[PDB]
DNA sequence: GATGTATATATCTGACACGTGCCTGGAGACTAGGGAGTAATCCCCTTGGCGGTTAAAACGCGGGGGACAGCGCGTACGTGCGTTTAAGCGGTGCTAGAGCTGTCTACGACCAATTGAGCGGCCTCGGCACCGGATTCTC
DNA sequence: GAGAATCCGGTGCCGAGGCCGCTCAATTGGTCGTAGACAGCTCTAGCACCGCTTAAACGCACGTACGCGCTGTCCCCCGCGTTTTAACCGCCAAGGGGATTACTCCCTAGTCTCCAGGCACGTGTCAGATATATACATC
């Protein structure tokens, strides 16, 4: 069932969040810190944090489930993922 | 004449010097290191690029792309402890199935 | 007017691969690593003209920051290369 | 009006499965959706203040290079 | 006070240049002259700026000062910006005028911000702040309309924020008293040809 | 002819507290604390010094490494206490 | 005839402080203004790790400060745990932590 | 019981841990194999510095490996813990 | 045994390896002055050892405490499938914003005299560490 | 409902803070080159938007594969008492080398001058991408 869906993503090399939902989550996030301001992100940079956000959660889910085989589950609850952040600190 | 073909090189020298005078790193910088940084950082690029072709060559494809990069230094053993805190963009990870 | 590292990286590889082309993108990464190792290691022994209350950075120094910066067999084999490039440097 | 629903409810199943993780649970689309937020905060408040002092209103793809690799999270293939 | 007005008197300050700001602050009429006194005006301008700023944290602020701040930085560099034209036709005091503007624009949308400025030749300078029914309205992209009450035309600023044209147009035509709005082919930079060729015609006609 | 931080650190805790006595080993440690986070700051902050091609570190650029290296609310304490200093420093 | 620190209206040494960015070779222009701004800083660090560290002195009825009262008033923080998180104080112990 | 007041008196007091001779004659075992056939000098400061840094370790080590064996539901450790949780960090 | 699973080629599509012009940063030359490498020295910090004690570790033992294996109920999750909504292409406009080229000025290195702020050595005495004693707490 | 945990008091002891001598490094002051703030102009590349269109998400119905609590069994760490042992304290000798000073010398830095190399620009053209179609691998 999963076993071709895995072996399908695990071998391409594209982007798995959509490009706009995170253009809007990063210019919403962005006008908090900044006491009202709007920037222009350049067209280059968001790709550079949309790699280092994919490149972090896949790190975090393998070592999630990494904590999950230890207990004997399959399933990923959020103990786990609360978890495998207060190791790593 | 240049010292580049001098000692023998293929990464410059003259740009090492003046990247290592205006670096902000000592007052005085001698004449024996740049060569020998310069001759380390070959050593290094030939490291990897050997592995990325190899690997580049065993997918019967002649280009060098991102994933190929990522499979020859995810496994190497040396450059896994090197580079351990690297992200690399167009990435992909290692084949990883696991089972119960 | 804005220098990098690509020439460099594509005679080197040339020279230990007869015709294996690179692609623009992956270059660039090469670049952003080797940008990232002489600012390690040509910072880091910058650190040790401080601390033995020095001024200069002389091959020495450079030696010892390769013999920290990098794990065993790779750091044997890169202070055995880069001697053996000065010895040919120093008799020009 | 959602705001950070744009992270879908299977794009964290892509992310899992890319993860290697072969069932999920429930409620971690709504932990997952905390998290990201926090990590964000620590790349964008980090990079709007380098952007900042050199007097630029256009967050440049160093900027974030910069922030990341002071993070400790070292980003390599872009600049 | 709030902790977003600052950055934006602070933002709109540094745009000014040291040949004219103390004119910009004395026609401004909000601080005393007395703490025009205070402020060194021979030091960089990343700490004028900073002194002027911990003037107004004590005494006052708000947005509409702010906003009528921005107003007078905009009257003194034309320049900058490229102009259109409008005219209305199918039909006073401004007062009136001021309320019906005001009330009809924040009946159309949720959050607005309207801003007017008294000028001779019966003119008004009107600062409007786009926004949605879910936003604060983003004050960084304004949308400034010159309006004269004995003529129908409004000169109009361009912004990047479109789509808020043709609702502008019709709260603008009921807010006057008019019924049709028309857009020209004038789009120029300097507003002294618009208006030469706007008046050349309308005094004789 | 070695200089430390001792008598800084002593005048600064008989000027918040009245009698309380600090012994000569936890005095060592407030001189490995406060001979690293200047080695940090003032480290850091000349990394800004050559991502904008400057030469200079003025107030600005400890101002913007303050900033960067702590934590919010320790971070505006500091920065609201740091031009509070250099205002009464400049009209000498 | 007239001390640095006392035009800076504070206690850390100023003079020292640009003797030290002169030579530790961080640049090679040194603004004026600079290391005030920066002994201040370090003066209020200072001073807020001091002021954490004596009261949980005088909660153990002392009135010397031993490492055990800064390895407490570092880590009972959320703040300065944040600052001072890949740091062993010697001679420190750990936190009552249970279950 | 016996363990509960173990735990109240070894959090409160701030000792040395492991004892002096056999950590500094294992720490020069150690430095003999490098850079062979000469000696080394140790300054008497220096192996209680590295003694205090190896004894922090192997606390924050052991305090972070335990808590992956309240999540299994466990109560004692193993060494399957210790090694995940050195996997879990990169080390 | 039909559903994947690998391969032939279609062509088409654009990146890329390459060729040229060209601006400027790297090489040649050489003086000069501080950095330092070598030589000597003397003390000072470390190493080795004698010896005696005393906490501290090693070892049997048994007993409860806990880990592990099976198992039944069930419920929260994957999947199949129609819809409907939001994401991508791509195209236009089009203007704020990077940047970069001069300028001139405040400003910080650079340097001679000079003196007190801070460092090294010393000497208590109160703070504290330990040892012994009187007042609570759960099985 | 009494051995164990907590607070309290007395006494030695030893390092923490006050004190003096002093010296060298921080202050003051006058000089000059220049780093960078400041203004204005110019190309460019990012944002807003819109029409389409369509790929994917959304919502739901349902079957069922794990989650979890329970319980039986068996093994296996911890507390305890005895024996053994090496860590430590204090001393005493001695000596290897760490820190200091001198002195010459040499090697890198600065400035000038000359030109070969590395960068921006432009272009045919092969590598692969995706797509369709067809020969093997399998629960």
């Amino acid at each position: 069932g999963w076993l071709k869906e895995i072996r399908k993503l695990q071998k391409s090399t594209h982007l798995l969040i959509r490009k706009l939902p995170f253009s809007r989550l990063a210019r919403e996030i962005c006008v908090k810190f900044t006491r009202g301001v709007d920037f222009n992100w350049q067209a280059q940079a968001l790709l550079a944090l949309q790699e280092a956000a994919e490149a972090f959660l896949v790190h975090l889910f393998e070592d999630a489930y990494l904590l999950t085989l230890h207990a004997g589950r399959v399933t990923l609850f959020p103990k786990d993922v609360q978890l495998a952040r207060r190791i790593r600190g | 004449k240049s010292r580049s073909s001098r000692a023998g090189l293929q990464f410059p020298v003259g740009r090492v010097h003046r990247l290592l005078r205006k670096g902000n790193y000592a007052e005085r910088v001698g004449a024996g290191a740049p060569v020998y940084l310069a001759a380390v950082l070959e050593y290094l690029t030939a490291e990897i690029l050997e592995l990325a072709g190899n690997a580049a060559r065993d997918n019967k494809k002649t280009r060098i792309i991102p994933r190929h990069l990522q499979l020859a230094i995810r496994n190497d053993e040396e450059l896994n402890k090197l580079l351990g805190r690297v992200t690399i963009a167009q990435g992909g990870v290692l084949p990883n199935i696991q089972a119960v | 007017r804005k220098e990098s590292y690509s020439v460099y990286v594509y005679k080197v590889l040339k020279q230990v691969h007869p015709d294996t082309g690179i692609s623009s993108k992956a270059m660039g990464i090469m670049n952003s690593f080797v940008n990232d190792i002489f600012e390690r290691i040509a910072g880091e022994a910058s650190r040790l003209a401080h601390y033995n209350k020095r001024s200069t950075i002389t091959s020495r120094e450079i030696q010892t920051a390769v013999r920290l910066l990098l794990p065993g067999e790779l750091a044997k084999h890169a202070v055995s290369e880069g001697t053996k490039a000065v010895t040919k440097y120093t008799s020009s | 009006r959602d705001n950070i629903q744009g992270i879908t409810k299977p794009a964290i199943r892509r992310l899992a499965r890319r993860g290697g993780v072969k069932r999920i649970s429930g409620l971690i689309y709504e932990e997952t959706r905390g998290v990201l937020k926090v990590f964000l905060e620590n790349v964008i408040r980090d990079a709007v203040t380098y952007t900042e002092h050199a007097k630029r209103k256009t967050v440049t793809a160093m900027d974030v290079v910069y922030a990341l690799k002071r993070q400790g999270r070292t980003l390599y293939g872009f600049g | 006070m709030d902790e977003t007005v600052a950055e934006f008197i602070k933002r709109t300050i540094l745009k000014i240049p040291m040949n004219e700001l103390t004119t910009i602050l004395k026609a401004w009429d909000f601080l005393s002259e007395n703490q025009l006194q205070t402020v060194n005006f021979r030091q960089r301008k990343e700490s004028v700026v900073q002194h002027l700023i911990h003037l107004c944290e004590e005494k006052r602020a708000s947005i509409s000062d702010a906003a009528l701040l921005d107003i007078i930085y905009m009257q003194f560099h034309q320049h900058q910006k490229v102009w259109d034209v409008f005219q209305m036709s199918k039909g006073f005091d401004m007062k009136q005028f001021k309320n019906s503007f005001k009330k009809i624009l924040q009946r159309a949308l949720k959050n607005v911000t309207v801003s007017f400025r008294e000028t001779e030749e019966n003119a008004v300078w009107i600062r409007i702040a786009w926004g949605t029914q879910y936003t604060k309205p983003n004050q960084y992209k304004p949308t400034y309309v010159v309006y004269y009450s004995q003529t129908p035309y409004a000169f109009t600023s361009s912004s990047m924020l479109r789509r808020n044209t043709p609702l502008l147009g019709q709260a603008l035509t009921i807010a006057s008293k008019h019924h049709q709005i028309v857009k020209m082919d004038l789009r120029s930079r300097y507003l002294d040809s618009l208006k030469a060729i706007v008046f050349k015609q309308y005094n004789q006609t």
